[PDB]
RNA sequence: AAUAUG
RNA sequence: GCUUGAGUCUCGUAGAGGGGGGUAGAAUUCCAGGUGUAGCGGUGAAAUGCGUAGAGAUCUGGAGGAAUACCGGUGGCGAAGGCGGCCCCCUGGACGAAGACUGACGCUCAGGUGCGAAAGCGUGGGGAGCAAACAGGAUUAGAUACCCUGGUAGUCCACGCCGUAAACGAUGUCGACUUGGAGGUUGUGCCCUUGAGGCGUGGCUUCCGGAGCUAACGCGUUAAGUCGACCGCCUGGGGAGUA
């Protein structure tokens, strides 16, 4: 959620939430449309990761 | 027979009735048929997230042996209680203590 | 094994804001990841684990 | 699924000796008790229409070891088709 | 289900043959031993043996060439489905006479050469090549 | 961005 | 006559199987009210629009209908269509385990019958988003489109009707046989069990592949391999799945 940094906290320099997923998991919802659109994205992705 | 685990919540503030609830509760199930083999009164505990703005309610949980009938009027009875909230029951258990 | 009322381990496989751990990272195996997940919806459901806070 | 006490009680009943269970008698019997409780199932509701797949199976299939008995002997194939009550 | 176990036997011989397995394994009946004498008598198959009685199961030991399967092909000749009969004024053969036919005659199972001097016809049953 | 016909 | 096929009983497992009913969080918008003040909104670039009649903004509550983030997976289940909040009631089937019984009761099936997404129609409700139609502002040579702002039928529910889809793995169904690996998924026996372990055995399923097959591409123990049983369908394209 938020930041709640130690007492030396200098010019609020965020170290957690710079590690946090931030506007990735804002991007995922937003984007536009969703009812059809996922059918041809399975198995594609998972197809590459092979060595 | 069927093996029901029961919990409902009730009101923080009403728990000098409780007692008084806890046995007209489990009399009127145990009474037609009914067999406790784990009731707990969890006394109070803060909500990991406050219902509608209310804090602190009473967690009450129950393993019974019931007929379909005491369930459902038990139900119907925590749907009219208004001073009850949120409740479930649940499958067989068979049977436990304490882990609260 | 899988109650709900185990809310002391549930802990383990939550996130600040109390989303999901997933089956890749806990170390289970896919039928107790599916008892789990149905377990953390009831005391999520009861208010003894949070849905989410926010 | 049909009751317990219900299949220990027709093995018994519609069966000759002790475990007759195989035996056509009972399996005719034991069906219909299955398709007769089923009755008001589908007496409510009407829609359910893969749960009215599992009322057909049992359906055509008492039907069909039915002509089997049929084929074999008449006698009890009839004495059978009027103490269950079916079949016009 | 298992329409034809006698069409089934063979095919199970030449899949045997393709894979070269020499043992191979099946349910036994009384005219699939006469056709295993006849595979015998004409010497492409080296013995059947036979245990069971409740279960049968014929395990018929097919022979090899030297870098060969000694089964060149082997098909049913009058299928299941539709009988068909030849009689003594003309009967069929494979390869010009050098393989056989398995033909199913009034004096029981014999190979078309031998058939052809007995004179009789029949219900062929299968080509073994 | 945006760009038609032989 | 018999039992391996098939059917069936006893004990279990797994699971978005189905209907029906109740119930929840979370999110958007509107509605009502508080604080606060000239922009807001929208675009590749802008304008139409909204806003000093106090918006957008922020805060508190309420109302209303929808849909179930996360976990969710190259996972599961279901005949196919298809099914993801929670709980119950009624209720389908597959599979395992040991053990038992019946004794070919099987396989396929034209005609016939049932089910069957989305759109659409009948009657009466409901309608937050979105969105044909349709309007306006942009773009453009033209723009009745793409783009943008609004916005009705519809999308929602009950009960009926329509019976059609690239309803597709573009694989008819059923059964036997024929080298495999590395997996996923799920039951269960054997063992020194010291282990989120070891040695097995069944069902389903994914990727890669051997012989072989195939016109090639590729398929390949789940065959498009090797065979049997039965049913469907095909005979140049266009004219036409039309008269």
């Amino acid at each position: 959620i938020k930041v709640r940094e130690n007492e030396p906290f200098d010019v609020a320099l965020r170290r957690f939430k710079r590690s946090c997923e931030k506007a990735g998991v804002l991007a995922e919802v937003r984007r536009r449309e969703f009812y059809e659109k996922p059918t041809t994205e399975r198995k594609r992705a998972k197809a590459s990761a092979v060595k | 027979m069927r093996h029901y685990e029961i919990v409902f919540m009730v009101h923080p503030d009403q728990s000098e009735q409780v007692p008084g609830m806890i046995e007209r509760y489990t009399a009127a199930i145990t009474g037609a048929e009914g067999k406790i083999h784990r009731l707990e009164d969890w006394g109070r505990r803060q909500l990991a997230y406050p219902i509608n703005k209310l804090h602190k309610a009473h967690y009450v949980l129950m393993n019974v042996e019931a007929p379909q009938e005491v369930i459902d009027e038990l139900e119907t009875t925590f749907r009219f209680n208004d001073a009850v909230i949120r409740s479930m029951v649940m499958r067989t258990k068979h049977a436990v203590t304490e882990a609260s | 094994e899988i109650d709900y009322k185990d809310i002391a381990t549930l802990k383990n496989y939550i996130t600040e804001s109390g989303k999901i751990v997933p089956s890749r990272i806990t170390g289970t195996r896919a039928k107790y990841q599916r008892q789990l997940a149905r377990a953390i919806k009831r005391a999520r459901y009861l208010s003894l684990l949070p849905y989410t806070d926010r | 699924s049909l009751s317990t006490e219900a299949t220990a009680k027709i093995v018994s009943e519609f069966g000759r000796d002790a475990n007759d269970t195989g035996s056509t008698e009972v399996q005719v019997a034991l069906l219909t008790a299955q398709i007769n409780h089923l009755q008001g199932h589908f007496a409510e509701h009407k829609k359910d229409h893969h749960s009215r797949r599992g009322l057909l199976r049992m359906v055509s299939q008492r039907r069909k070891l039915l002509d089997y008995l049929k084929r074999k002997d008449v006698a009890r194939y009839t004495q059978l088709i009027e103490r269950l009550g079916l079949r016009r | 289900s298992m329409q034809d176990p006698i069409a089934d036997m063979l095919t199970r011989i030449r899949n045997g043959q393709a894979a070269n397995k020499a043992a191979v394994t099946m349910p036994s009946s009384k005219l699939k031993v006469a056709i295993a004498n006849v595979l015998k008598e004409e010497g492409f198959i080296e013995d059947f043996k036979v245990e069971g009685d409740t279960k049968p199961e014929l395990e018929l030991t097919l022979k090899y060439f030297q870098g060969k399967a000694v089964v060149e092909s082997i098909q049913r000749v009058s299928r299941p489905g539709l009988r068909i009969y030849k009689r003594k004024d003309e009967l069929p053969k494979v390869m010009a006479g050098l393989g056989i036919a398995v033909v199913s005659t009034s004096k029981g199972v014999m190979t078309d050469r031998a058939a052809r001097q007995a004179g009789l016809g029949g219900e062929i049953i299968c080509y073994v090549a």
